[PDB]
């Protein structure tokens, strides 16, 4: 189902709506593009633009607050745009941080319409849409050198998230009504390099699930079961994968790994009976 | 960060960015302060207010540069000696190994090799440029001797600029006050080529003050103007020593001082000289990116941060040691320059995901970005 040549800068990211009908890509020409896919073919719509600086990621909100798409640019913004009537329009600008901002992900509708912002400006940023349109931001300072990601924790307070350092460090961080913002619970250390990019699954089974992929060339699964229990570094693999790790993706059920390369080739990962993993 | 005043810093090779603030030897107190002090940082530690750990010295600072991670630091102070220092463990706490004075009363800079990590380099006012070998170098101070290369011009031009091959540990570069920057080979043990520039479109003869070479092609070195008028960095491919392959003008006023040219990056230039200015251009073409404001005026050493490249340090005689943010986009929280930025700061190349990027979506779908970068792809695998 191949949508050849769909920008003419280097692509940075490819995601869909909740109901994989219509897609959304971005690149470094600074635009984003809105799509429609059916069977094999490919319907372009609107080109998304008022960006500066090349697009980074870009995230799908829940069908529950209609259709939004929110993109992030190494001009150090966010922005997301709704579809009202069919057309795209920029419905809000979010511009806290100070420099690119390389990762952003929607909270699960339960949490509501909330975006979490991680900047390589070292800090992330919380921020739901109120009516008016005027949000009350939440930043928290998370990395040393910077943040390369920002995934979320399912619902169950008790809201968490993953981050992943500029510094080499993997945290967690969950809310705290008394704190008034969320604050910091796990540290996990492991890789040598950067962290480019960590994501938390949604798969609901006894134990939890991390990724964490970066420039050191591997993946680190963080298991942990409950409260007390501390998270096992797991290599998914005791070698150096070729290039470096840019994504790590969670599939809806069946907990497979999708690890997106550097070497410009994907791959998939399940874990087998005792607890290690094998390709797919 | 900021922090201590007057100092030559020198960047570590760990991803935890580590400084050593020798004590510089140009300014002085309101008040005459006297002993220099080679203090340690983190970018961590509460509020970088007190350094991880000093080492007081008898004199002061003209270069600090650390081997590559070797936990070597080498310094060229006032009295022609130049001192090695080891820290045992970044965070934890400097000592000094040995020192040296081969030097005729003078030791200016100090330059470590990135190939052959156990080389480093020192230029005199004799024109001295010696070569230890850092392995049979901390045996015995005896007066262990370095090595010479040999050529050209001398007199008491005091070589004030080292920077080696990025490609060929073989090579590396010399520049002082003289209208010559001259070009190293160490197999062939002799100066090789001669690079001059005059033509300002103006004719005057142009000094090359700083050498500094391309990140990855064994032919291309970049060397910064000295005039305090029409400054210019010059890209020089000495596959033709006779005409710069490019000229990144117009950009200082007064003369330039500092050359970093990126390593994660070669698009990335950073510039440091006499004026209250820190230019960050891109050498390919000669676009100035964009202009961070400076301590007041007067900036000796600018480096980006070895191993973390959105991370930059600014040495001036004018106050303190600044580390700055490659960027620092006009917030919108909070709102003296903050950064302008000229034609952009074109994302880094370590920023450039080539990636597929791939994302599983509803019903199992996989989705991605080809090998052409260009072109999308939307699947459902076989989960076994």
């Amino acid at each position: 189902v191949v949508i050849a040549n769909a920008h003419n800068e280097m692509i940075h990211d490819a995601v869909m709506d909740y109901y994989g009908k219509r897609m959304a890509t971005c690149s470094s020409d600074k635009t984003i593009k809105i799509f429609e896919v059916e069977g094999e073919t490919h319907k372009l719509i609107d080109t998304l633009t008022g960006h500066e600086g090349p697009v980074w990621r870009v995230d799908w909100a829940h069908p529950k607050f209609g259709t939004i798409l929110a993109s992030c640019s190494y001009d150090g913004k966010v922005m997301i745009w709704k579809e009202e009537n069919g057309r795209w329009s920029q419905i809000a600008v979010h511009a806290v941080h100070s420099a690119s901002v390389n990762s952003v992900q929607w909270a699960p509708h339960e949490y509501g319409p909330m975006l979490l912002v991680a900047s390589s400006d070292g800090k992330v940023s919380v921020v739901e849409f109120k009516e008016n349109g005027t949000t009350s931001p939440i930043i928290i300072d998370a990395h040393a050198i910077g943040v390369n990601s920002a995934s979320w924790a399912p619902a169950t307070e008790s809201r968490k998230f993953v981050t992943g350092g500029a510094d080499n460090l993997v945290k967690i961080w969950k809310y705290n009504s008394d704190a008034q913002t969320y604050v910091l619970e796990s540290t996990l250390e492991g890789h040598s390099d950067w962290v480019r990019d960590v994501a938390w699954s949604p798969t609901v089974l006894l134990r939890s699930y991390m990724a964490s992929v970066s420039q050191d060339r591997t993946c680190i699964i963080w298991t942990q079961d409950n409260e007390q229990g501390p998270w096992k570094k797991t290599l998914l693999k005791e070698e150096k994968f070729p290039d470096v790790l840019w994504r790590a993706s969670w599939s809806l059920s069946g907990n497979v790994l999708a690890l997106s390369g550097g070497d410009n080739k994907v791959t998939l990962w399940k874990e087998n009976l005792e607890g290690k993993w094998e390709p797919a | 960060a900021e922090f201590s005043r007057t100092a030559t810093f020198a960047w570590s090779h760990d991803k935890i960015p580590l400084l050593v603030s020798g004590t510089v030897s140009g300014t002085v107190d309101a008040n005459f302060s006297t002993d220099s002090s080679l203090e340690l940082w983190s970018l961590l530690a509460a509020d970088s207010e007190k350094p991880i750990a000093s080492l007081q010295v008898d004199s002061k600072f003209n270069d600090l540069d650390w081997s590559h991670n070797n936990k070597i630091i080498a310094g060229a102070l006032d009295n022609g000696s130049l001192e090695l220092y080891s820290t045992n463990e970044a965070n934890n706490a400097i000592n000094s190994m040995a020192r040296f004075s081969n030097h005729s009363s003078s030791v200016k800079t100090v330059k470590f090799n990135a190939k052959q990590d156990n080389v480093l380099a020192s230029g005199g006012n004799n024109g001295e440029i010696f070569i230890w070998d850092m392995n049979k170098c901390t045996e015995s101070p005896s007066n262990y001797t370095p090595l010479t290369p040999g050529q050209s011009m001398s007199s008491v031009d005091e070589v004030i600029s080292l920077a080696w091959n990025q490609s060929l540990a073989h090579v590396f570069a010399s520049a002082g006050s003289s209208n010559f920057a001259s070009i190293w080979d160490l197999k062939a043990k002799k100066e090789v080529i001669h690079l001059s520039y005059t033509s300002p479109n103006s004719g005057i003869k142009q000094q090359l003050s700083v050498v500094e070479w391309h990140p990855k092609n064994s032919t291309r070195v970049a060397t910064a103007t000295g005039s305090d008028n029409d400054p210019s960095i010059l890209i020089w491919d000495l596959r033709n020593a006779n005409t710069p392959l490019q000229t990144l003008n117009q950009g200082h006023q007064k003369g330039i001082l500092s050359l970093d040219w990126c390593h994660q990056d070669e698009h990335l230039l950073l510039s440091s000289g006499r004026d209250n200015t820190v230019l960050l251009w891109n050498p390919e073409s000669a676009e100035q990116l964009s202009q961070f404001p400076a301590r007041g005026n007067w900036c000796f050493k600018t480096k980006f941060a070895p191993e973390a490249p959105d991370l930059f340090a600014c040495a001036s005689f004018d106050n303190k040691i600044e580390v700055q943010t490659l960027q620092n986009l006009t917030n919108t929280l909070d709102e003296s320059k903050e950064k302008p930025s000229v034609f952009h700061l074109q994302a880094p190349t370590w920023y450039g995901e080539p990636s597929p990027a791939a994302h599983w979506a509803f019903g199992g779908k996989l989705v991605q970005i080809t090998p052409d970068g260009k072109g999308v792809s939307i699947t459902n695998p076989k989960i076994s």
